[PDB]
């Protein structure tokens, strides 16, 4: 590990200064390596591999869902006639009438059968989710996570000091990601609503409209 | 074929690239899926496949017993309730719960007697089952045999061996099969074989899709 | 017959009627000085006799059949899915976008903005390439079943397939092309 200020002993660590010495096996390697592992999950350094090649790609598709779920709604308030806004109800535009409209507009995607969107994705993801685990026609010898080559077009991997710096920056990105996807469903669920809505909500009054509003709304009976 | 690396993997030709180093195919139903890195450590490995077998074998015989109440309703046989899900409601009915639908049967009454009867039941067997005992002690836990093989079919290890990969295919299928059925009762409401049914009716218009916007929220 | 050819080529025949391909000498002649304030400004001499483009000529006859391969596969199916004239395409297209029935959603404008971007990119790249086998015969992508590792140098031929179809797409888009206005 270089003096990269996110690696070796003296990094920032989750708890700041009340975090105490990290686990034996955190050394500071690995991007994102805040030391947290309270539950002790990633003790064996093989079952450590694959929850680093597990978190990574959760954050990778996190990151891609955090925009693909606030750009629909973004541009839905500002007149883009969306048959569903709303990322969790963009689902049912494949079961309404004029079908499903990219961008609203009718001559463009207008898909229209559901099993044929599961059919063709089935197939294509089936062939590129294989691809990431070997081989594949954009690179076939690479690593598994960063593979680069055909995956960093612009280079911007090229000086492993960069590129040591840039993983801390994916890492960080993906994990605030998958922490706010993780927020896009539970305020979904408890309010019903579209997190850009919930966002406009609680700036017309946050005094109201934090949580604290939907504290009551799982009571029994 | 089956064992060593000539066994076929969880993702055919893409998976020829990177399996587990553990997972060398001295095991049935190995075919290299650990891409969440459960079982690195070979005690817990060991536990794990204690796991899947026994959840496999109930799954085994649950699905075979949420199959057979309503295969024999088809026919015509009077029972209270055929679907599964709904089929512990029986000893709340009137009669009870009568095992196909006479009188001199089983004829169950009271829910706290068959189940304190059940706990102390199975509380002996799968304590036999960790431990050992009446039907066997230093046996392995996996597979004792002796008692649990009347039939003579856990010898010759070549073809034992296969039968322990058919012993876990056709569990894998079945714990599928039970998640199975226990999504696609919650989400439908109907039957098993009444989801079959309907599905062999309009086999486009009723699949899962029609009931996809079921769970939505809105307040 | 020609003898500046028939050689490590896929039509190994002298057609030419008058040599457009045929290797020519030249002679370089001095610069006329123009300097005013000399006396007598003289009209130049013959300083450099040069020995001395078929390489280029190859490249060239391949993109003219590659494109009319692309026209005439796709003139005769346009006309037979749709139903509209070659001819047709584009005054129809200008009032409503559309591919085998299906309707457009873009202006005719934009499509001036995306045929520049998209087919000018790939032929500024296309040029970017200093070597003329690999400019004729690239590699890479464009052969995905990968026939380059195959030979056609020897009597063996595996290549004169593409360029015999281009010569007469060509000529039938050239039959396009005398029926169009006239007929
Ligand atoms: C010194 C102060 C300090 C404190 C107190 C913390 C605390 C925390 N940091 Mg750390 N940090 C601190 C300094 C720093 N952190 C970081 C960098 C990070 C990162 C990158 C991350 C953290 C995260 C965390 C959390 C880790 C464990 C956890 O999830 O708690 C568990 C316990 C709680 C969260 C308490 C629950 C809160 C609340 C009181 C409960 C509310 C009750 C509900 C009403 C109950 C719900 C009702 C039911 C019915 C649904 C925790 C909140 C992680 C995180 O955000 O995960 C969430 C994380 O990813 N920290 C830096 C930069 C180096 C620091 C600088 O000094
Ligand atoms: C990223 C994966 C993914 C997620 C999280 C969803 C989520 C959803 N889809 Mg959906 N889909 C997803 C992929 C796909 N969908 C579809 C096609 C459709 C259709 C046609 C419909 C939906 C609908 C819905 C919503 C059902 C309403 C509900 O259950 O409220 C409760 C749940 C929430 C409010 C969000 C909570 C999310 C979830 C419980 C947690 C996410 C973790 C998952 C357990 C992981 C599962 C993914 C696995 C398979 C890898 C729900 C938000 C329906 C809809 O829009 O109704 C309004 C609908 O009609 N989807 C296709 C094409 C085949 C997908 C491709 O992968
Ligand atoms: C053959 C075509 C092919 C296609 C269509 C895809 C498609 C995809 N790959 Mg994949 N891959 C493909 C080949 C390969 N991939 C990989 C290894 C990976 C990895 C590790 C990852 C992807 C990811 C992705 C996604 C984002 C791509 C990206 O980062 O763009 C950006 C670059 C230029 C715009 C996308 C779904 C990412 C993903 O799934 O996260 C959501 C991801 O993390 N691929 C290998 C091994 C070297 C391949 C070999 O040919
Ligand atoms: C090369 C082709 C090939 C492909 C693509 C697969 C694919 C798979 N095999 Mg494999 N296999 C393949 C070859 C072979 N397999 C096998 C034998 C087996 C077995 C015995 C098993 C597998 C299993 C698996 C799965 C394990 C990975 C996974 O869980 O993904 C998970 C992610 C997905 C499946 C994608 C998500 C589904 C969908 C597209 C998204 C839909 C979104 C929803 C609408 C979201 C809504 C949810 C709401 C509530 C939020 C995966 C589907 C295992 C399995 O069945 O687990 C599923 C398994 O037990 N395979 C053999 C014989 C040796 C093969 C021969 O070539
Ligand atoms: C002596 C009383 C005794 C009774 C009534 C049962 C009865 C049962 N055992 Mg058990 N066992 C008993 C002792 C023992 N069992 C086992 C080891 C097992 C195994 C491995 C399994 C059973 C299973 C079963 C069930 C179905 C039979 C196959 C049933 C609950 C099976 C089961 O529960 O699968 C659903 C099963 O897989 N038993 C051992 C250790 C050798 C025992 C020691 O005496
Ligand atoms: C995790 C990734 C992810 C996923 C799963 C989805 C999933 C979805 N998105 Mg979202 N989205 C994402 C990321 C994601 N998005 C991101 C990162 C963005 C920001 C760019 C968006 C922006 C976005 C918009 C703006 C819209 C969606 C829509 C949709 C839905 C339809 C999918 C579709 O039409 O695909 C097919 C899409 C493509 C193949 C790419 C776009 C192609 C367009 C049509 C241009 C055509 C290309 C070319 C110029 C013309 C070709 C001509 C042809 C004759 C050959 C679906 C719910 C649509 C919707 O209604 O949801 C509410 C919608 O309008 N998404
Ligand atoms: C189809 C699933 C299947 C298969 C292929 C196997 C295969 C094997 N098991 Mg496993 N086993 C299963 C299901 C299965 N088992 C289930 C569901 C249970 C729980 C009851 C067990 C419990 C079990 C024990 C305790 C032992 C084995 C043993 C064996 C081996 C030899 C016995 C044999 O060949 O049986 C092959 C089985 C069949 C061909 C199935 C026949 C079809 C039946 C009759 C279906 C009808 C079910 C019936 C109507 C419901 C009554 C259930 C009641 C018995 C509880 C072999 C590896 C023994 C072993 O390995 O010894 C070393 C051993 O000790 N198994
Ligand atoms: C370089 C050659 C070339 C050129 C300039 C065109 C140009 C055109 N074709 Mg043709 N076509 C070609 C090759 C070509 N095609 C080939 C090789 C095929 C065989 C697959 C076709 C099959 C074809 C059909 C079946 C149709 C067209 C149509 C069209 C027109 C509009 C659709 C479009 O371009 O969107 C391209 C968008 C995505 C690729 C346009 C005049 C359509 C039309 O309406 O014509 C009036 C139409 O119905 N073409
Ligand atoms: C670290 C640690 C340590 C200790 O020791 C222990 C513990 C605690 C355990 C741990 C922790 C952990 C955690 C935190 C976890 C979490 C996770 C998550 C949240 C994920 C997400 C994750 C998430 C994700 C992936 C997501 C993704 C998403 C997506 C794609 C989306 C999609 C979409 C879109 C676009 C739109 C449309 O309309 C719809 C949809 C379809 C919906
Ligand atoms: C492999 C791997 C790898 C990587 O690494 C990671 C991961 C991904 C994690 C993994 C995976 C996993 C999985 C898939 C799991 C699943 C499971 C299941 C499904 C189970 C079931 C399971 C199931 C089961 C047991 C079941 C059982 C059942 C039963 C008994 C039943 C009973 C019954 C009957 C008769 C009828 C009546 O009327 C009622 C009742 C009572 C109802």
């Amino acid at each position: 590990t270089p003096d990269s200020f996110w690696y070796g002993p003296e990094r920032p660590l989750f708890l700041g200064a009340f975090t105490g010495e990290p686990p034996s096996y955190l050394t500071g390697e690995f991007p994102g390596d805040y030391g947290w592992d309270t539950a002790g999950l990633s003790a064996d350094p093989e079952t450590f591999k694959r929850y680093r090649e597990l978190e990574l790609i959760h954050a990778r598709w996190a990151m891609l869902g955090a925009l693909g779920c606030i750009f629909p709604e973004l541009l839905g308030s500002y007149g883009v006639p969306f048959g569903e806004a709303v990322w969790f109800k963009a689902g049912a535009q494949i079961f309404q009438e004029g079908g499903l409209d990219y961008l609203g507009n009718p001559n463009l995607v207008h898909a229209q059968s559901i099993l044929a969107i599961l059919g063709t994705q089935v197939l294509l993801m089936g062939a590129i989710e294989g691809y990431r685990v070997n081989g594949g026609p954009l690179g076939e010898g690479l690593d598994k996570l960063y593979p680069g080559g055909s995956f960093d077009p612009l280079g911007l991997a090229d000086d492993p000091d960069t590129f040591a710096e840039l993983k801390v920056k994916e890492i960080k990105n993906g994990r605030l990601a998958m922490f706010s996807m993780f927020g896009f469903f539970v305020q979904a669920i408890v309010t019903g609503k579209g997190p850009l809505q919930n966002l406009s909500d609680h700036l017309a009054n946050p005094g109201t409209n934090n949580a604290f509003a939907y504290a009551t709304k799982f009571t029994p009976q | 074929e089956w064992y060593g690396p000539d066994r076929p993997k969880f993702l055919g030709p893409f998976s020829e690239g990177d399996t587990p180093a553990y997972l060398t195919g001295e095991f049935p139903g190995d075919y290299g899926w650990d891409t969440a890195g459960l079982s690195a450590d070979p005690e817990t490995f060991k536990r794990y496949r204690e796991l899947e077998l026994i959840h496999a074998r109930w799954a085994m015989l649950g699905a075979l017993g949420c199959i057979t109440p309503e295969l024999l309703a088809k026919n015509g046989i009077p029972f209270g309730e055929a679907v599964w899900f709904k089929a512990g409601a029986q000893i709340f009915a009137e009669g009870g719960l009568n095992y196909l639908g006479n009188e001199n049967l089983i004829h169950a009454q009271s829910i706290i007697a068959t189940l304190a009867f059940q706990v102390v039941v199975m509380g002996l067997a799968e304590a036999y089952r960790a431990n050992g005992g009446p039907l066997g002690e230093g046996l392995d836990p996996l597979h004792p045999g002796g008692a649990f093989d009347p039939l003579g079919l856990a010898d010759d290890p070549d073809t034992f061996a296969e039968l322990k990969v058919k012993e876990i295919k056709n569990g894998r299928l079945a714990m599928f099969s039970m998640f199975g059925f226990f999504v696609q009762a919650i989400v439908t409401g109907k039957g098993p074989i009444q989801n079959l049914d309907d599905h062999l009716a309009n086999p486009t218009a009723v699949n899962a899709f029609a009931y996809a916007t079921k769970f939505t929220p809105s307040a | 017959r020609p003898e500046w050819l028939d050689g490590s080529l896929p039509g190994d025949r002298g057609f030419d009627p008058l040599g457009l391909s045929k290797p020519s000498e030249f002679v370089v002649i001095g610069v006329d000085e123009n300097d005013q304030n000399a006396a007598k400004n003289n009209k130049g001499s013959v300083e450099a006799i040069v020995q001395a483009g078929l390489a280029r000529f190859r490249e060239c006859e391949l993109i003219h059949g590659r494109w009319a391969m692309l026209a005439c596969l796709g003139a005769l199916v346009a006309e037979a899915t749709t139903g509209v004239s070659w001819v047709e395409a584009g005054k129809v297209e200008l009032d409503g976008a559309s591919y085998a029935g299906l309707s457009l959603p873009f202006s005719i404008t934009q499509l001036i903005w995306i045929e520049v971007i998209l087919v000018g990119g790939a032929e500024f790249y296309r040029n970017s390439e200093t070597n003329p086998e690999k400019r004729c015969y690239p590699g890479g992508v464009f052969d995905p079943l990968k026939l380059a590792s195959e030979d056609e140098e020897r009597a063996f031929r595996l290549k004169t397939a593409e360029i015999k179809h281009a010569r007469l797409a060509m000529v039938s888009f050239f039959g396009y092309g005398v029926q169009a206005l006239s007929t």
